[PDB]
RNA sequence: CUUGAGUCUCGUAGAGGGGGGUAGAAUUCCAGGUGUAGCGGUGAAAUGCGUAGAGAUCUGGAGGAAUACCGGUGGCGAAGGCGGCCCCCUGGACGAAGACUGACGCUCAGGUGCGAAAGCGUGGGGAGCAAACAGGAUUAGAUACCCUGGUAGUCCACGCCGUAAACGAUGUCGACUUGGAGGUUGUGCCCAGGCGUGGCUUCCGGAGCUAACGCGUUAAGUCGACCGCCUGGGGAGUACGGCCGCAAGGUUAAAACUCAAAUGAAUUGACGGGGG
């Protein structure tokens, strides 16, 4: 899991306040930390299968939010893919 | 992260001791680590024969150190033939109340 | 040369009895079977048929003039209790008697069941 | 001392047995068939064998049919066994053919 | 199981003393599920049976007032 | 149970006094059955066994 | 908009997963010491082993596999499954109080992944066990059941295979509807004990449901959303074609023909090399 400060961090740089937990910025951040933290877990460990299923529920939940956020405020969404450098 | 050590020495080499729990705190200690407590029980029987051995010299260590450091004392334990057996276990807190030896 | 003290290993098998006496060090002197005592088959896989393979090492150590024994018996046989009873009347005090029977803590894959 | 050992030595000699196969009156060509191959491998290792026939009831009363399974079987080994004692008669309500090898 | 004999005691006490010592440790009771192998689905289905019976007493037992 | 009573957090392995009460002549563990301890502390009290029989402080078997 | 669904904070339990180390016990083997005629095996035997010294006992070594006791209708996991101890990397669940986002949800044809054991490929390893196989028996026969051996395999790495009575023979999600006795894991309050409140789980049973057996707040009850599947027995999960696989084969899936049944539960007998 990501550590409590590497967590207060994201709320703070994406969050609009850092009580703002909440937000779908906020939460498409967090994914793509430990998303992008496990790269290395499964580049070593490639037949941990079972984790591997917790990963790809990460991948499924920030898709989810971020077609969520793509409909409700579409300059909300192109800031955010840049900042974090996601493709799509 | 909150480690707890012991290790057994042959009893020939028991005068070793001091000299090695220096040589250990010191890098504890030269890594930011703290010693939140150390004991030496000194010679005890064993329980069964460890490589025709009866007996050996125990000594306890709480520790809070630096992962890599405990990692670097492990290769050491190994390849200190004096070193009959140790045990790195982890802790949540630190220990400093004394331990029933 | 006498001894005085020994120890007696009973292998206390399903199908066999075997005694041997020793010495302190594991040094055998002489042993008895309870197929080498005339029961064959399953005779020898008797309570009886070990009493008198008991006996008979007895006979075998009278030359080194042994009095105090330690009992080793090793395994679930019928021979257990009855070769400790035969050794207690050829005249040996009995010092201790140890089960000794090894037990694998898990190890070894055991053969197949008999399907009768 | 042993001598257990030359035993054994003389043991690798060999033991005949008397293997019995019973056919009946009407039995088909491939259960005859299975019954010859039973007959061929017990000759083959060295050991006699009683050919037996059986009847029930009014069987016996077609005792001709019966014998010609008997010369059938005895013509199908005849390179490989001699006949030992070859029937004459229903007795009981059997018959019995023993062979033996070469 | 280690008896030693103790003093002025006889061999039978000794011998009685062996056997129940034995029979708290279970050796013989080791040995004889220990002779042939017992594949997990028998041992499962042996585990599940004992528990049947020891709560079909209980109940049998308690629902006898 | 004891260690209910006592209010114990953690069982140790180094408590050799009291581990003593939950092992056998042979030196097996005592079920829980027996003995009378909550589900929680024969898990604790197991592992504290297994580590102190590493550090040869308690035996495995009696006939070592 | 906050009630469904999420995010954050503090804690708790767990054989959940991946990697590395290590401990004790046992089997086999090797090398010595003591010792001497048996061992081993069965219903009964024999094959086998032993005077080139076995088996037994003691000491030392070698190697592989699996973790006694704890251990539990105990626990964790989507299922398959997961059990010595220690470290490293890592997934999920649950509780308490708040704060935050603001319907972001539920289900899913095609698709994609995971998937016991056996099996396949290429390299390793090989104690014990053991298809095939070899010998010894039993028998009317005995290509078996029993005995002595024993190769693939079982183990490791990487790839393939994609099936099982893969079962709760019970699809997923949500709401509602009397009780009793337990287990396991949190938590509040009062004073260990007492009084509440969650999660998971085992047994009984009420209404209701059901052909019956039974199920019964963990529904097979009362309802709503979406998916999968059935349409007499055999022929047949077979043929042909397609897709997949190194192969073994898997998957999708008919028809002619033939029969008047096949089937489920329960009832009364009789029967059992079932019990009392
Ligand atoms: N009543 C009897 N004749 C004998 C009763 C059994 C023997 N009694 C014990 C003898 C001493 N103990 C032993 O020897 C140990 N056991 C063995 O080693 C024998 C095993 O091999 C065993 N399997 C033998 C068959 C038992 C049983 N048969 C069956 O049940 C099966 C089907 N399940 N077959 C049949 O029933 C028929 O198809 C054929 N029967 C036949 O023709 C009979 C067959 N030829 C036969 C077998 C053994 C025998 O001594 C004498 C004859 C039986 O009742 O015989
Ligand atoms: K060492
Ligand atoms: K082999
Ligand atoms: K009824
Ligand atoms: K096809
Ligand atoms: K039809
Ligand atoms: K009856
Ligand atoms: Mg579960
Ligand atoms: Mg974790
Ligand atoms: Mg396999
Ligand atoms: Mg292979
Ligand atoms: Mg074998
Ligand atoms: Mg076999
Ligand atoms: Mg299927
Ligand atoms: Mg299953
Ligand atoms: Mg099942
Ligand atoms: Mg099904
Ligand atoms: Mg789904
Ligand atoms: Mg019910
Ligand atoms: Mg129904
Ligand atoms: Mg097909």
């Amino acid at each position: 899991s990501l550590s409590t400060e590497a967590t207060a961090k994201i709320v703070s740089e994406f969050g609009r306040d850092a009580n703002d937990t909440g937000s779908t910025e906020v939460q498409v951040a967090l994914l793509t930390a430990q998303i992008n933290h496990l790269q290395g877990h499964f580049a070593e460990h490639k037949k941990d299968h079972h984790s591997r299923r917790g990963l790809l529920r990460m991948v499924s939940q920030r898709r989810k939010l971020l077609d969520y956020l793509k409909r409700k405020d579409v300059a909300r969404y192109t800031q955010l893919i840049e900042r974090l450098g996601l493709r799509r | 992260r909150h480690y707890e050590i012991v290790f057994m020495v042959h009893p020939d080499q028991s005068e070793q001791v001091p000299g090695m729990i220096e040589r250990y705190t010191a890098a504890i200690t030269g890594a930011e680590g703290k010693i939140h407590r150390l004991e030496d029980w000194g010679r005890r029987q064993l329980a069964y024969p460890i490589n025709k051995l009866h007996k050996a010299h125990y000594v306890l260590m709480n520790v809070e150190a630096p992962q890599e450091v405990i990692d670097e004392l492990e290769t050491t334990f190994r390849f200190n033939d004096a070193v009959i057996r140790s045990m790195v276990m982890r802790t949540k807190h630190a220990v400093t109340e004394a331990s029933p030896m | 040369k006498q001894v005085s003290d020994g120890v007696a290993h009973i292998h206390a098998s399903f199908n066999n009895t075997i005694v041997t006496i020793t010495d302190r060090q594991g040094n055998a002197l002489g042993w008895a079977t309870a197929g080498g005592s005339g029961f064959r088959g399953s005779r020898k896989s008797t309570p009886f048929a070990a009493q008198v393979a008991a006996e008979r090492c007895a006979d075998a150590v009278k030359e080194y003039g042994i009095k105090n024994l330690e009992v080793m018996v090793k395994g679930p046989g019928p021979g257990r209790e009855s070769t400790i009873r035969a050794l207690n009347a050829a005249g040996f005090r009995i010092t201790n008697i140890t089960d000794v029977t090894p037990i694998p803590h898990x190890g070894c894959r055991p053969p197949k069941k008999r399907r009768v | 001392e042993k001598s257990k050992s030359s035993k054994e030595q003389k043991k690798k000699q060999k033991v005949i047995q008397v293997k019995e196969i019973k056919f009946r009156p009407g039995t088909d060509e491939g259960d005859y068939q299975v019954k010859l191959r039973s007959l061929i491998r017990f000759l083959e290792e060295g050991d006699k064998a009683k050919i037996t026939l059986r009847f029930r009831g009014r069987e016996m009363a077609h005792q001709q049919i019966g014998m010609e399974v008997l010369n059938r079987v005895k013509d199908d080994l005849q390179e490989l066994a001699v006949v030992e004692s070859f029937p004459t008669k229903i007795e009981g309500r059997q018959m019995i053919m023993v062979l033996a090898p070469k | 199981p280690v008896i030693k004999v103790r003093e002025n005691e006889p061999f039978d006490v000794a011998l009685r003393r062996f056997k129940r010592s034995c029979e708290k440790a279970g050796v013989l009771a080791e040995v004889r599920r220990r002779e042939f192998y017992e594949k997990p689905t028998t041992e499962r289905k042996r585990a599940k049976a004992s528990a049947v019976k020891r709560h079909a007493k209980k109940l049998a037992r308690e629902n006898a007032r | 149970c004891r260690f209910t009573a006592e209010g114990v957090q953690e069982i140790d392995y180094k408590d050799i006094a009291t581990l003593k009460n939950y092992i056998t002549e042979s030196g097996k563990i005592v079920p829980s059955r027996i003995t009378g301890t909550r589900a929680k502390y024969q898990r604790q009290l197991a592992r504290a066994i297994k580590r102190a029989r590493y550090l040869s402080l308690l035996p495995y078997t009696d006939r070592h």
